[PDB]
Parts: structure tokens; C-alpha cells; sequence
């Protein structure tokens, strides 16, 4: 870090899972751990869905399924340009835009402690927190 | 004793403090095994050359269009639901556990470990 | 109270997945090839020839995993309970309409 | 609307007779003049009508071997019609395809005498419609406040 | 004179020859994952494409020169074509601008004012207009039908009778009274009586089930794993059980389980008569064996030999037979 980081962060709800810095977004599961009903498999498995949805604008190509063997919770990383990885926890009663929420909140502090260490950063298209845009009737 | 014997699976807690009820602090708890930090080499590789991982493109092509799609034997327009995920493991854990063809060229050194016992008893009889 | 209101969010897929447990560690389980590792790394072969052998479950192997089904259930029980008041509407425009014929 | 009618209306080419028997024309205009009306409204509110535009024989109008002209392509004249079974459920169409009234078909369902093993599939998919007439009935109503026939009706 | 061929129904489809180029054209450039930000629909001419307000216009609100799409049209639509089959463009434009467009048969609306020789104006429903207009017959429709294929892929994913059914609605919604129904009598013909002609069809539109049916099996058998799922029947449940029954769905659990008809997991008299045991304290059906719920608790979706199929498993050598092998 060349500079200490961030205080304040921006704090809007994130619909889709654009792709802001990441650069893939691998989603493990082992179908060996099965259930029915409202499970963290369901909640991992449709974020897969809600990723690779035509309404995401997320690059459908960069997403990664694994399925795993050895009675793997649902692993759900996400891998910055820095490469550093960041699972985000998947706590019990969760659902996809949670993760879309986690993964896109923190997206914006990676991103800012890529920007930190140095690592010159890019412009992003979609503005999830509404700068630029005045409500209009 | 490891909890879950196998050395590679690593149990690992978090409790949170969330938001919960709109203005609480309640103690939210992310629990999970996953691989131990030994095993995540050989998976940030992308040709899964870690085993135990498979690329879902390996058990079928084009989840792209596996997950993605929905439901339509006859269930066309707003009832076009995607499909359930309690199945759409099923359709692919089936076509996890399906039978993988064991050659009988392993089974030759296997049958030749078949013949082990009754032959190797004279060999050392035979050779005072 | 507080587990039973929760009760009705988990035991019924509890009662579930806990019958497909009894069923897979009976019927599928002893026949069951224990060499994953190699049978996966079988199928990553496969897939680097491109020509591999992704099969499709059929559904002697499928209904493993047949349960009660709410997704279903629960919607096409409104369905039938709203196509009797849809059905109460033609009965009832004729029952009205009997009302002005003489006794 | 003007776009999406056709302009060139080919005229029906008789390709082959279906008959031997030619149809004499005392007997024509003794059967067409049976068909210059047809029913419309399938209930108590049953309306025989009129039907403009009579074709003038129909021994030989649609039965067999006249063409359509729905002319699509470059060397697909207008078709040929086959026979009548073979054609897939014409005869069974002509029990089911019709303006049912569900006034009409619930009685025949609390009864399980239907015509047809197929008036039970034209039943739902008559009711499933009546039901998404209101689940948009209804989603439009958590946006606002639509209120029927509250607005000027007529001139 | 000359039957062209005489069998029960095998006229389903176009010739091959058509069909060989029905779906060249009439195909989907599949559908590349992208958020679509425009599904636009025009009516278009055989090859009459031009840069005018129909079409440039609205790519020109968003910049795109439409002078060359007009010639990717065309380089598409210009031959394989009758001169003036307005045909249908559905094109769809991505948030990266890059259109993909699919050329459809024209509108049947279309078709039906050809085979019927009536200009725009001349039709109507009878409640605006008081008269029937141009008749048809049934033998039409089936032929208007065989160009209007939903899935230009599967070109009959609707099996051919189920849509007719759907352009004779459309018809008689425009005034199109046809013969076969409509009217008191069908088409007459000089081959036969009435009765003839009656005792010919009671056969025809019988042997047609069994070809309609084994098409409608054929279908279900290849239809995704879900569908052949069981859901069992609501007809049978009176509507204070079918509400009772929503409240606690433990009542629609123990039924699924009750009605399930047998497989080679479903043989478990305890799992059967654990169910049995719940529906009695409920007082729900107690009057009815297993057997006379499972013909009654079936799939009703199920072509007859199918239900027919799965209500005899007992019978089947039982499924304790077809189990998941391995």
C-alpha cells in the first residue's frame, strides 16, 4: 500500500453482477451435498444462474463452475485483477442478490485497494451508484 | 483426530455481525469446510488440474445453456420458470456417477493379482 | 414456538432430503465406483477430445430424486381451487338467471 | 391495419376433380342454398346468420383436390388438399374446435361426458387464460389505481 | 380419380423439398447471451427492403447506417421467393448495438385473407359487422397451419392438429366461418350418404388418436426429465380439502406419497402406509384403496399409453426391476 486506504465507501444496491474490477468469478459446489429446499447450494447454484442471466451485464465466458467431490460447502470466488481472491461468506438463509450484493460491495473496496498498491485502474461503464443521473417525470 | 478425516478438507467459522431486522446487530455465523490452503495451488490453475474439481464444462457442454435453461416441455411464456436447482444437480450428479469403463488392461496386473496367493505359495516351496 | 414456526420452513425439505440419504446409501452406494479421481480426470480427457461422453440420466436413474414437489403441489392446488371459482361464475350467471323463471 | 394484408390475391386453381360423378347442377344450388347460413354463439345466445361471399359449388370447393393459393415460395404452387383422414383430427377438430362457451363445457365436465378426449384440454387452456386476465388484472394494480368503465364510453 | 395418398393422416408436414428450404431462412441466429435493448417487428416484402422510415428510421434513431442490414436482408430473402409474400423481420438489437434478426412466414392473418381472396376491409367478426365472410373448410386451415411453425427449428413442436386449432380460432375471430363447424351440415359430397360418410369418419378420427397419441408419447418420452415427473391429479380433492390442504402441506406430502404410483422406490409399505396413516386422522380419503387413486391421482398431461403405462408398474415385473443400476 503506498497510502492508507479508504474510510468512507459508497453505499447503493447493486442489481446485477457487472464485472467492475473483477477478472473471474469461479463458483464451486460438490452435487455429492444435495437438498432440497432453500439450501446454500440453492443460493450458490442460482447465483450461477443470476450471473450467467441475460440481464447481467457480467461477461457470461468468465464464469467459472466446478463441481467439486470432497463435500465442498458451495464456494463462491472471485478473483481481482491483482489476483487477490475473496470468497464471500455464505451465511446460512443467504440468496443470490445477497451475493450479488456482497461481491459488488466489495468490489468497490478491492478495487480501491488495487487502486492503493498501485495498480492503475480502468473505466467502468454501469455507474451502480446514480451520480450522474437526476430523477425525471 | 481431524474432524473430517480427509487432510485436505479445512473446516472454517466466521461470525458476522450483519444488519439484521433493519437497525439490529445480531451474530450471523458463516460456516463451511473447504480445502486447506495446500490444496488451492493447483486450482487457480483453470484446467482444474487439482483433482476432486471437475470443469462443469467437462460433465456437459455449455452450462451456458444447462442452468441457464428453463423449464418448456410445454410450460411456454411467463410459466417458462427456470428449473429447479434441486435436480439440476441431479442431471449432473447422474452424470457424475456414471459407470467410467475399468479396462480388463488393468484388470490383467489385477488378475494377475488374482493368481497371487496360489501361486506364489509353491514358488517359495519350490525353490528349497 | 420458535422452532416449530420455523418448523414449517425445513422439516418437510428435511423429511425430504432425508429420505433421499436412505435411498442413495441403499440402492446406489454399493454400486458405486469408488475411483472418482480417475473417473473424473476420464471425463477431462473426454472434453479435451471434444468428442466425449456426456450422457443424459434417463429416468429409471432419475426418479432417485422424485419427491413431493411444492414448486408443483402447492401452485396447481390454487390452479384447481381457482378454476372451482371461475367454475362458480357460469353456474352462478345461470343460477341468478333461475331466479326469474315463475315456480 | 394496412401493412401485413396482402395485394395479389390468386384465384383458386382447381388442380383435380374429386369426384367421377359429376355433381349436376340441380342438386347444387339444392345444397349450397342449405349453406348460406351458418351459426354463430354457442349457447342460449345462438344466432344463425347470413354469410356473405357463398362460393357457388362446394361438391368440388375444399373436399379434395383443389388448391390454396397461400403461394410462399419460388416452386411451391399453391398446394394441393388431400383427402380428409389424411389430414391429422380434422374429424376430431370438428368436435372440439369450436366457440365454446364455458357455461357450456362445465356442465359437461361435473358430468365427464365430453364429446371429445380433447374438450378437456380446450377447457383449460380457455380457463388458464381467464386466470392471466386477471394475474395482469392484478399486477397492473400494485403500480396504480385502474378503475373500469370510470372514464367516458361511447361519443 | 387420383388420390394423391391414402392414409390416415400422414399429410402433416410440408413436402420435403419445401421443407428442405423452410427453415434455410425461417432459423434463429442463436441467441449470444447479450442483454437485448430493442425487439423490434416489421413487416417486410419478399426482398422490398429499403432505408426508408419502416426500417432505417429506427436504427437511425440509434445511428445505425440500416442501408446495409437491407442488403444482409436481401442477401437472405431475395430468391426462395413468390413475388409479395410480406414476410416478418424480428430483429433484436444488443447493448453492443449488433442486431440479430430472424425472417418469419408471413403473419397468418395474412395467409388467411389470401386463401379466403378478400381485400383489408372486406373481413370482420360478426359483432362489428354483422355477416360471415368468406368461407373455408378445415382442409385449409391444416394447410395455412404447415407455414406457421412457432419453432422454425422444431418445426412441429405444437403437433399439427393442436395448431389448428389455433388459426381457426384466429379465423373465426376475423369472420372466417368454415364448413366442418359452423354450420349444420359439413361439405357435402357426391361419393357417399351421410351415414357413409358418418361410418367413414367414426373410423378415421379414431385411428388418429393411436397416430395422435403415439406422437403425443413420442414427444414426452424425449421431454425433459422434470416433465415425466409425477403430479398427481386435484380433481379429486374438494375445495375445503383443497384449502385445508394448503394450509399445512404435510396433507399434500402424505397424498403425494398415498398416490404416487409404484416404482422401485415407492415400495415401501411402511412409506406408502405411513401416508395412509396421516390422511385418516385428517379425514381424507379413506374409502379408496391405493388402486383407485392412482387412476384417478395421475399425471391427467400423461398420453393415455403413458398413464396406461405407469399405472400397471406393479405389473411390469414390478419396477423392482428398473432401479438406478449403478
Amino acid at each position: 500500500a503506498k497510502r492508507p486506504l479508504a474510510v468512507v465507501a459508497p453505499k447503493t444496491s447493486h442489481k446485477h453482477l457487472f464485472l467492475m474490477h473483477m477478472e473471474k468469478v469461479t463458483v464451486t459446489v460438490s452435487p455429492l451435498l444435495f437438498g432440497y429446499g432453500h439450501t446454500l447450494q440453492k443460493a450458490a447454484l442460482d447465483f450461477y444462474r443470476r450471473g450467467l442471466s441475460a440481464r447481467s451485464p457480467f461477461p457470461s465466458d468468465k464464469m467459472f463452475l466446478y463441481y467439486s467431490i470432497d463435500h465442498i460447502t458451495p464456494k463462491i470466488e472471485v478473483t481481482w485483477l491483482d489476483g487477490s481472491v475473496y470468497v464471500p461468506p455464505l451465511i446460512e438463509g443467504v440468496k443470490a442478490q445477497d451475493l450479488i450484493q456482497m461481491v459488488m460491495e466489495q468490489a468497490w473496496l478491492a478495487a480501491d485497494r488495487m487502486s492503493a498498491e498501485g495498480r492503475v485502474l480502468n473505466p467502468i461503464a454501469i455507474d451502480d451508484y446514480k451520480w450522474e443521473q437526476l430523477i425525471a417525470f | 483426530v481431524s474432524r473430517l478425516v480427509s487432510p485436505r478438507l479445512r473446516i472454517i467459522h466466521r461470525d458476522y455481525l450483519t444488519r439484521r431486522g433493519g437497525r439490529t446487530h445480531q451474530r450471523c455465523s458463516a460456516v463451511a469446510v473447504d480445502y486447506t490452503p495446500t490444496y488451492f495451488a493447483t486450482y487457480k490453475s483453470d484446467p482444474g488440474q487439482c483433482p476432486r474439481l471437475i470443469d462443469a464444462e467437462a460433465v456437459h457442454g455449455d452450462e451456458q445453456a444447462f442452468w441457464s435453461a428453463r423449464r418448456d416441455f410445454y410450460r411456454g411464456g411467463a410459466s417458462r420458470s427456470y428449473y429447479p436447482a434441486w435436480d439440476r444437480q441431479a442431471q449432473a450428479l447422474i452424470m457424475l456417477t456414471r459407470e467410467v469403463p475399468r479396462i480388463p488392461q488393468e484388470a490383467a496386473f489385477r488378475l494377475f493379482t488374482l493368481g497371487l496367493k496360489m501361486m506364489l505359495l509353491p514358488r517359495l516351496v519350490a525353490g528349497v | 414456538t420458535i422452532a416449530d414456526r420455523v418448523r414449517r420452513y425445513t422439516d418437510i425439505p428435511e423429511a425430504s432430503t432425508e429420505e433421499v440419504n436412505q435411498r442413495w446409501k441403499e440402492h446406489v452406494m454399493p454400486r458405486l465406483q469408488t475411483d472418482l479421481e480417475y473417473n473424473l480426470s476420464h471425463w477431462k480427457k473426454q472434453h479435451r477430445t471434444g468428442a466425449g461422453r456426456p450422457a443424459p440420466p434417463t429416468l429409471n436413474e432419475y426418479s432417485l430424486f422424485s419427491v413431493p414437489d411444492h414448486s408443483s403441489l402447492g401452485q396447481d392446488a390454487i390452479d384447481m381451487l381457482r378454476r372451482r371459482e371461475a367454475q362458480r361464475e357460469e353456474d352462478w350467471w345461470r343460477e341468478r338467471k333461475g331466479q326469474l323463471k315463475p315456480p | 391495419k394496412r401493412s401485413g394484408k396482402p395485394s395479389d390475391l390468386p384465384d383458386y386453381k382447381q388442380v383435380y376433380l374429386p369426384y367421377d360423378t359429376a355433381p349436376t347442377k340441380t342438386e347444387l344450388d339444392r345444397e349450397r342454398r342449405k349453406f348460406m347460413h351458418a351459426y354463430s354463439g354457442r349457447m342460449e345466445h345462438r344466432k344463425m346468420v347470413e354469410v356473405k361471399d357463398v362460393p357457388q359449388n362446394m361438391y368440388t370447393y375444399g373436399k379434395e383436390g383443389m388448391s390454396i393459393p397461400i403461394s410462399i415460395f419460388k416452386d411451391q404452387a399453391d398446394p394441393v388438399i388431400g383427402p380428409e383422414w389424411t389430414y391429422p383430427g380434422i374429424f376430431e377438430n370438428k368436435i372440439v374446435a369450436q366457440h365454446w362457451y364455458m357455461e357450456e363445457l362445465f356442465d359437461r365436465e361435473k358430468s365427464n361426458t365430453f364429446e371429445s378426449p380433447w374438450q378437456r384440454q380446450v377447457l383449460d387452456n380457455q380457463v388458464k387464460r381467464r386466470l392471466g386476465k386477471v394475474a395482469w388484472r392484478m399486477s397492473m394494480l400494485n403500480i396504480k389505481t385502474i378503475d373500469i368503465f370510470h372514464k367516458e364510453r361511447g361519443a | 380419380p387420383k388420390t394423391v395418398n391414402i392414409e390416415p393422416g400422414s399429410n402433416r408436414f410440408l413436402d420435403p423439398n419445401v421443407e428442405a428450404k423452410a427453415k434455410d431462412i425461417f432459423a434463429v441466429p442463436e441467441f449470444p447471451n447479450k442483454a437485448v435493448l430493442h425487439n423490434w417487428r416489421f413487416f417486410i416484402k419478399a426482398g422490398k427492403a429499403a432505408t426508408g422510415p419502416p426500417v432505417g428510421q429506427e436504427f437511425s434513431k440509434l445511428g445505425l447506417k440500416a442501408m446495409d442490414f437491407a442488403k444482409a436482408f436481401n442477401d437472405r430473402t431475395k430468391p426462395h421467393f413468390k413475388d409479395d409474400i410480406e414476410l416478418i423481420v424480428r430483429i433484436q438489437v444488443y447493448f453492443d448495438k449488433s442486431y440479430i434478426f430472424r425472417i418469419e412466414p408471413p403473419p397468418t392473418a395474412w395467409f388467411l385473407l389470401r386463401a379466403i381472396r378478400k381485400k383489408r376491409g372486406e373481413t370482420g367478426p360478426v359483432v362489428l359487422r354483422g355477416n360471415y365472410c368468406a368461407y373455408l373448410t378445415l382442409e385449409m386451415c391444416y394447410e395455412i397451419a404447415k407455414m406457421k411453425q412457432m419453432s422454425w427449428g422444431k418445426v412441429e413442436y405444437p403437433p399439427i392438429e393442436v395448431r389448428v386449432r389455433r388459426v381457426v380460432g384466429q379465423a373465426r375471430r376475423m369472420g372466417i366461418a368454415i364448413i366442418g363447424i359452423d354450420t349444420v351440415h359439413s361439405s357435402p359430397v357426391k361419393g357417399m350418404t351421410e351415414k357413409q360418410y358418418l361410418e367413414e369418419s367414426e373410423k378415421h378420427r379414431k385411428v388418429h388418436m393411436i397416430q395422435y397419441e403415439a406422437l403425443k408419447a413420442k414427444e414426452l418420452e424425449s421431454a425433459p426429465l422434470i416433465e415425466r415427473l409425477h403430479r398427481p391429479n386435484m380433481a379429486p380433492l374438494t375445495n375445503t380439502q383443497l384449502e385445508e390442504g394448503l394450509k399445512d402441506a404435510n396433507l399434500l406430502n402424505a397424498l403425494w406419497k398415498s398416490s404416487h404410483p409404484k416404482s422401485l422406490f415407492t415400495q415401501d409399505t411402511r412409506d406408502r402406509e405411513m401416508a395412509r396413516r396421516y390422511l385418516n386422522t385428517r379425514g381424507w380419503f379413506k374409502e379408496m384403496t391405493p388402486e383407485e387413486m392412482r387412476v384417478v391421482f395421475l399425471n391427467y398431461r400423461l398420453p393415455k399409453q403413458e398413464d396406461h403405462q405407469r399405472q400397471l408398474n406393479m405389473t411390469n415385473g414390478q419396477a423392482q426391476s428398473q432401479a438406478y443400476w449403478s
